[PDB]
C-alpha cells in the first residue's frame, strides 16, 4: 500500500524520465527527418534551378 | 619547328575519365582508338558540345578566346549523318563550330579532300 506507493512512484520517475529521453530519441528521428527533408527541397530546388538556368542559357544561343 | 611552343594550359572536355587520368592539353593530338560497333561518333558528338576552356581555373586571363569546333566527318553511314546534325543543331552548340561532312556514297576523292579542308 504504502511501500505500493513508494516504490511504484520510484519506478514511475525513472521509466518516465528514461522514456522521456526516448521521447528525445524519437525527436532526433524527427530532427533528421526535417533534416533529409529540407536536404530533399532545397536540393530539388538547386536542381530546377540549374537545369532550366541552363534551359535559359540554350534557347538563348538557339 | 622553331616556331612553335610546348603545350601548357589545358582543356576540359567533360567526360571525367578524360578531365582526370589523361588530359587533352591544347597542342595536343590524342586519338580515340574505338572498336568497331562502340559508340564513338557518340562521344564525338559529346566532345564536340561539351569542351569548354576554362580560363577561372588559371590566373584569370581574358576571355578574349572564343571556342571553335572544326569537325570533319569523312565516311559516314548517312545515318549517323542525321544524328550528327540533329545532335549539332539541337542544343544550339552549332554556333561555335563548322561541321565538313560526307556521306559514303559520295565519291572517295572527297574522303581524301576532307581533312585537308578542316584542318
Amino acid at each position: 500500500s504504502k511501500l505500493e506507493a513508494i516504490l511504484s512512484q520510484e519506478v514511475e520517475a525513472e521509466i518516465q524520465a528514461l522514456l522521456q529521453e526516448a521521447e528525445a530519441k524519437a525527436e532526433a528521428v524527427k530532427r533528421e527527418a526535417e533534416e533529409k527533408a529540407k536536404a530533399l527541397l532545397q536540393a530539388r530546388e538547386r536542381a530546377l534551378e540549374a537545369q532550366y538556368r541552363a534551359a535559359l542559357r540554350r534557347a538563348e544561343s538557339a | 619547328p622553331v616556331a612553335r611552343r610546348k603545350p601548357e594550359q589545358f582543356i576540359q572536355t567533360g567526360i571525367s575519365t578524360i578531365d582526370v587520368m589523361n588530359t587533352l592539353v591544347r597542342g595536343q593530338k590524342l586519338p580515340i582508338f574505338s572498336g568497331s560497333g562502340l559508340p564513338a561518333n557518340e562521344i564525338a558528338a559529346q566532345i564536340a558540345r561539351q569542351a569548354t576552356v576554362r580560363p577561372d581555373l588559371s590566373g584569370e586571363g581574358e576571355k578574349e578566346e572564343p571556342f571553335a569546333v572544326v569537325f570533319a566527318a569523312m565516311g559516314i553511314t548517312q545515318r549517323e549523318l542525321s544524328y550528327f546534325i540533329q545532335e549539332f543543331e539541337r542544343t544550339g552548340a552549332l554556333s561555335r563550330s563548322v561541321l565538313f561532312l560526307n556521306k559514303a556514297d559520295d565519291p572517295t576523292i572527297e574522303r581524301i579532300l576532307t581533312p585537308r579542308m578542316a584542318l
